[PDB]
């Protein structure tokens, strides 16, 4: 059911989240051999790690780590969207959702990592205070 | 206003086009090795409710895909065999007269040589059959054809080649989708996906001018082409009924074992053992003058419903072109498919001769050649004729009379039908949406 | 010192999860002109992570994260080991406790995933509120 | 601006922690029949990801997760360092400071470990209560 | 009503049986390089205790795993060298008469033959010596031994394959256990285990009949089968005592670079200085007729205490079967063990003549064939007999006197012995149990 | 008393000294391949303030991880081509003497030879070319200098081998820094420190004495050695000016194409068409004796203010070594360099003939040669000397006038003066450091 939710409305997708991510990260002498096929197999799963990883890194940078939700501080821009929630959380797919909003992902990026810096220098000071 | 915030979610079922590369995965042969990893005997299909993609068979890196591991793979099970550059000498050649039919007549020549034996110092006097098609003259001096363009191998006497059916399958974070839409016709949306793990099983098989056992169609033959209009392009014609085909090499042979060096052995083609005759196939006349009606109707549907079709023979080229390119038991057919396209179509068992080639450029390159040994006895071949290559020459907006001959292919065009069907995609589990939480 | 707990008690082996957690994720021209070893030594070390992240994915999923030792709410079903926390914790390996169980590892992994989808939209609409 | 911080003081350089996170983790046939280059691409990958997880599975056993900054409750050795604050956080570089710690480095290491143990026991038992 | 939740632990020291790839590591030689990565000096062996595991020596694949590689990196290492196929030829022997021994008449062939120069249009007249098993006769016209099979080329003349103890330690996420109880016979359990991050060393010794240079037991002789009631099983014995061996190759020998090809050189054997004796090995009399006791008396603990025990020489077969293959030097002995096993026992200076061979079948295999390029000056050899690999016929159920008798075997014989005491696990930290904590 | 306790900071921007291997990047040339992966247009460096690091271009393990790619890129890249092993016959060979310049005589041979044909049993009588460099007596029987020594292959007459700027990039973790500093002279202190992902463009230019087509200094011609007082060492000189220097072949060639077996094709040297001259190089008189007075200048900083300077010629030795190496439009020159390295210096148009050479060792390595085919038509190179490999005999310390020489080098050398102001370090991004917190 790896896909099962694709045409769901984002809010009822928000309940299959595990079930995609669980399938995101997964002969003796031929391939060993066929030392030209083994170098495809290595590359395939060296890829698929280091893709993983990459998304896993930024999910901590952000201050979001092991959780498959979380808020963050970052204010939504109407100019990013400039939708009500009733538009977007119901009759509207994440597919569609992409389509929305792909030009401003690297600005939302940047805001969850200046916003992470700054709640874990508070913590910081807030502790030896 | 409404006082939103960015709200991270990781899993999130939205995926792009991706070009990555598949496994394989099957269930002496080259693909009993090359496809180890079993497929789940119960594939995970899954069909997404309201997802309507866009799909194009013409820009299929599946088919690409295909086409670069089929001859790496090709090139790879032969490495270790023995080389048949001492071959490459003067023969002394005449024509076999012994009981050969009238229609065989000068088909096949008995070439004496010397060649060396395992020792380095000493010759042998041999001699063995070759097809005419393979040795060129030089008043009986002939060399073999490929002496003065490439290298000879001998293809291992123990690799198979026969088809297997092989699945891909996608590595982690990647999927591969299904158009499962009805009427299919090579590219647009589909209004019906359905997520899969691996393909259904394709065999491998290669050929030219009639597609062999593949997928029959659906409900009605389908054309499809990516551009139709421009007849520079092929029409690809696939059937929603097989026509059986029989093909066969009656003639009974041996062989002989040759020392060439030290561990090194040759296989010769030895005498005919009985009378010799002409290799042929048969196809159903019944089957056939009925199974092209069903074409012509579908290609009125784009060519004009009062058009003349005519379908007519192959073009002026080489055997690779001009005939049916068949391979079947391990030997290469070259037949001739004239019997199949001559008719012409209006508003209102057939036998085909073969040739066999032993010295084979498998792969359109050059350097390389390829030399098939004989099977001992005879064989026998039967096989699914799934659908056609054509080309398209006028009529349309001249004056009547669209001409269709079958014609030739890139490889691919094999396999492109059978791929048709999958698209690769690769998962993008993370995103944001506005939503009313903040920490 | 690694397997050193192997027969300590289930309960005298919870003080030495860290010896066996560093434990579990770790010639030139030799291995790189000798084609047929390298890829051996990619693959070992290849195989080694991705056993490693699937773990840790595993721990991730359940709410359980950046900790060795987790409690959640998933009940214990008596029917998966009837015996009392004496019997357990005292006087059994862990060896021997995975015997017991093996049969129901993947019903207890499936309830730890749903307990979790669970727990993480509560929070989410707690922190709205 | 990768190593920007580097002549920057201990203090000022806490800022830019994600700049330098962010840059620790990241052609077809030519490398793929070129089998002796390809088995470089792949070394160079993997040693990559070996690298990023031996750091975050020391962070992981020491209670330090999803986190560039964590405080710690292992105390402070003058005997390490007999320094004050202000000789540490301004006026030195963490290039120098390094030098400064070197020799005490698996001391410290081993001390942290040791906290967390004794943290998630204490956890659990007094969940349980 | 306990009110029990599952609480998830990670690190837990628990494991199960695996089969993965070891590493290798030591401390010109193949095995100085294809061990590199130095053990530890100081290796954590860990006792374990209250722990016991079942053991077997005869689905042990660490034993598989070292055969594979022993004759990958084999393969390998002489991969680069000058093949002699234009050996290959027909050559002109003779007697070698000069000063010969008597027990040596008929041993060594003195013989001619028109090799190339390093130009492809020269030639130039050469002879070597050659032992007469690996000549043929096809009056004088003789031919090499591996003619008609395989490809033979000439061992690299500056690689080593003197036996290097090697180790092999476990990958991250493994480690290997070690029983280390006394006495243990093959199968079963073991409540005596260890870990540790690497074997001990174990030299790579190939050998038939007699094991060579291993571990000498620890308590007492020991006995070890996969079945011993089964007679179709090899027994393999292990003694608490090594027997000296010393045997030589006492002819003088230089060589000859002749020139086959450009930068390609053969190395030949040129004439013997001095006198022509035959190669031969020394076993202690007091020692052996001694050591066999202790392997009678632990015999008949499964043979009976009134039954007959003899030893009789080995059977029918080739060289590889029936004699000791001995490795030494760089040379390849085969010499004749019956002067060993020739006793009957009840309940109440030995000299081994051996041949030389120059082309060798490593491995059982058809295709290949090793040329070993001869050793100036003379060689001795002192080595350790660690242990018997023998098989038995009979007695038991019929009529008194089991016969035992010296045997081949599958070359991983000759290390499941060293590979005994150790097993491979992988471990698996995650597990859970019931707790009183709640989040 | 002051209760701080350990922080745990990840992201720390420290680093330590490492060695690792770089990938390389460019923007039918073997390095339009082996550097696919494009630089990033705008390249990201960084200027670090208050950074001072140590440099050692003597110790620059990016100078000997070039060599080592430099060396497997070439002899991969040729891997696949035609051996000329049959070419190593016995030649018949006179003088060409057809309008040849007086300053040629005996520099050309026109050699005849039997060579066979694409057929195993055919030959045919060929001719072609040879510099007399590579062609040795045996009254006319001559062989090719490789014969006796090494195995032949011809260059792929399709590969070029022409330089290209390429760069290398840091690989994850690790980071490439630049030594910025205004003469800064091969070792210590560089307080200027940059960071770069990747070097700038470098061309893999191989030659000796004279440094080809580098970096121009920046202010002043430098002089940097591993240690100037001992005159075992190398001295390297970089200009701060160009000198140009114009090189050509003037004799218009052409070539033909003989079968030398199924496939093989074989480049031979045809007839000269028109006058036959020598091949030699331009240097401005007016820019050399101008230029080398500042290098005499910075010696004198070194050697002393009243000394004596003197440029003497080459010494001993092979022409790798005593002559100027220079690989230019893919043929291999030899240039004599004693034109411009003739004065005495004291405080107070250049013609250099070359020969040419086809069998190249173009490694100093035992058992291979490159055939380098012939180029059609005449060639010209414009190249700029950016500076010079000298070495020291003698004055300093016993009687006045240091003598200069030109000298050979490592190959390493012309790579080592450009990879000069790189370092690769790697990242270690933990730390700890007292605070004032605790949890
Ligand atoms: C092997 O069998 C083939 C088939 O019979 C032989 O080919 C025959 O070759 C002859 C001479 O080239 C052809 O005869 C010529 O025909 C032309 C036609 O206009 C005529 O003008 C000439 O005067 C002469 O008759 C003959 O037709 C041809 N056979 C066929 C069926 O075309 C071939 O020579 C045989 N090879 C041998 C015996 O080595
Ligand atoms: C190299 O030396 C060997 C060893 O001496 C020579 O072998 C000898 O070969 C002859 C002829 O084949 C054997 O003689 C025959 O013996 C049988 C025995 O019953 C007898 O019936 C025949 O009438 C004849 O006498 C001779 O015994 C044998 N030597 C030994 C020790 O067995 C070999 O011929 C020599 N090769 C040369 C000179 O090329
Ligand atoms: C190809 O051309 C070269 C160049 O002319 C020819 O070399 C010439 O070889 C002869 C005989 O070896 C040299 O003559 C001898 O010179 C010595 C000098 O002292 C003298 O003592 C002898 O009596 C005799 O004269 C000749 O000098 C030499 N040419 C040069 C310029 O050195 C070569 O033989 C020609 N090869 C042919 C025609 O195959
Ligand atoms: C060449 O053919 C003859 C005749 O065979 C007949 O015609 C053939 C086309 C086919 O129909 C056969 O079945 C026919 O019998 C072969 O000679 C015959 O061999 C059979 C074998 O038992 C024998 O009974 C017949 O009497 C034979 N007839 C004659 C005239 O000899 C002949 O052997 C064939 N040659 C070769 C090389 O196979
Ligand atoms: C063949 O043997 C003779 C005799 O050598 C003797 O017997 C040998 C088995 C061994 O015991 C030798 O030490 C004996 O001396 C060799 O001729 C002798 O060579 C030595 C060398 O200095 C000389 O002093 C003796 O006088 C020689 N005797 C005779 C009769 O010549 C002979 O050289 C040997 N042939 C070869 C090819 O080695
Ligand atoms: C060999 O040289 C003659 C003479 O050429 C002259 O001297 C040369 C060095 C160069 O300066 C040429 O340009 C000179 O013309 C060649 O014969 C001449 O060929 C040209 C071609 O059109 C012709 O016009 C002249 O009259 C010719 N002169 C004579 C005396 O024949 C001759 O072809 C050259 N040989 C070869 C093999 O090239
Ligand atoms: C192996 O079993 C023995 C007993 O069967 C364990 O020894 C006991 O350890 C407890 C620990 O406090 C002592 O109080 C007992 O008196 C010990 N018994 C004896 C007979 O000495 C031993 O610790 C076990 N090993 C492991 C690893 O748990
Ligand atoms: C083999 O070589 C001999 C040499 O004279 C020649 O006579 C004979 O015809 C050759 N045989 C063949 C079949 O070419
Ligand atoms: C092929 O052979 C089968 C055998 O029964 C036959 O039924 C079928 O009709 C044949 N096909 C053709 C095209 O004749
Ligand atoms: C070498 O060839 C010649 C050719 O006649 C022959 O006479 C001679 O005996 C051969 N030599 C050997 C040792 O075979
Ligand atoms: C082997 O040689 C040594 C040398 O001293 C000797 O002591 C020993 O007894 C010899 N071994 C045998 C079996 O004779
Ligand atoms: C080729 O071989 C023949 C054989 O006699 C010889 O006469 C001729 O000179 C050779 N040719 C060359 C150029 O070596
Ligand atoms: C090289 O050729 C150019 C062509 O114009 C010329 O200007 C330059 O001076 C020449 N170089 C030398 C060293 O003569």
């Amino acid at each position: 059911g790896f896909l099962g939710a694709a045409g769901s409305t984002m809010g009822a997708a928000s309940m299959t989240l595990t079930v995609q991510a669980r399938n995101l990260l997964s002969c003796q002498q031929h391939l060993l051999k066929l030392t030209v096929w083994g170098i495809k197999q290595l590359q395939a799963r060296v890829l698929a790690v280091e893709r993983y990883l990459r998304d896993q890194q930024l999910l901590g940078i952000w201050g979001c780590s092991g959780k498959l939700i979380c808020c963050t501080n970052v204010p939504w821009n109407s100019s990013w969207s400039n939708r009500n929630l009733s538009e977007i959380w119901d009759n509207m797919t994440w597919l569609q959702w992409d389509k929305e909003i792909s030009n401003y992902t690297q600005i939302i990026y940047g805001l969850l990592e200046e916003s992470q810096n700054q709640q874990e220098k508070n913590e910081q000071d807030l502790l030896a205070l | 206003a409404e006082n939103l915030w960015v709200t991270v979610y990781y899993g999130v079922p939205v995926w792009k086009d991706a070009e990555t590369t598949l496994f394989c995965a099957s269930d002496h042969n080259v693909w009993a090795t090359h496809c180890c990893v079993p497929t789940d005997p119960n594939p995970q299909e899954i069909h997404l409710e309201n997802v309507t993609e866009e799909f194009n068979m013409w820009k299929n890196n599946m088919v690409e895909q295909m086409h670069t591991d089929i001859i790496s793979l090709w090139d790879q099970s032969l490495k270790p065999c023995v080389k048949l550059t001492p071959l490459c000498v003067t023969l002394q050649c005449t024509n076999v007269t012994n009981n050969i039919t009238d229609d065989m007549r000068g088909e096949l020549k008995n070439c004496s040589f010397n060649m060396t034996t395992e020792l380095r110092d000493k010759k042998q006097k041999v001699y063995s059959l070759f097809y005419r098609l393979d040795v060129v003259q030089i008043n009986k001096e002939y060399r073999l054809i490929n002496c003065n363009t490439s290298a000879i191998t001998q293809a291992c006497p123990k690799v198979s080649f026969e088809p297997i059916p092989i699945h891909y399958c996608a590595p982690a974070g990647f999927a591969i989708l299904k158009c499962k839409d009805k009427k299919f016709n090579g590219t647009g949306p589909c209004p019906s996906v359905s997520t899969v793990q691996c393909t259904h099983g394709i065999k491998p098989v290669v050929s030219t001018q009639l597609l062999l056992n593949g997928s029959l169609a659906e409900e009605e033959v389908m054309i499809r082409s990516e551009n139709i209009t421009n007849n520079a392009k092929n029409i690809l014609v696939q059937f929603n009924t097989p026509v059986q085909i029989n093909c066969t090499r009656p003639n009974n042979n041996t062989r002989k074992s040759i020392r060439i060096g030290p561990g090194q052995w040759f296989y010769a083609t030895g005498d005919i053992i009985g009378d010799i005759r002409q290799a042929h196939c048969n196809v159903s006349k019944a089957t056939w003058n009925e199974t092209l009606g069903k074409v012509v109707k579908q290609l009125r549907k784009h060519f004009g419903n009062n058009t003349i079709i005519r379908f007519a023979n192959s073009s002026g080229g080489d055997l690779e072109v001009t005939t049916h390119s068949f391979n079947c038991g391990g030997e290469f057919f070259y037949c001739n498919t004239s019997g199949l396209f001559n008719s012409t179509w209006i508003s209102n068992s057939i036998t085909l001769p073969c040739r066999i080639k032993q010295i084979i450029n498998m792969w359109q390159r050059i350097g390389q050649a390829m030399y098939a040994p004989p099977i001992q006895g005879v064989i026998r071949c039967v096989s699914n004729i799934t659908g056609l290559i054509l080309t398209r020459d006028g009529g349309s907006t001249n004056s009547t009379t669209e001409t269709f001959r079958p014609g030739g292919g890139d490889m691919r065009d094999n396999w492109r039908s059978e791929l048709y069907k999958y698209k690769v995609v690769k998962i993008e589990p993370l995103g944001v949406a506005p939503t009313r939480c903040k920490r």
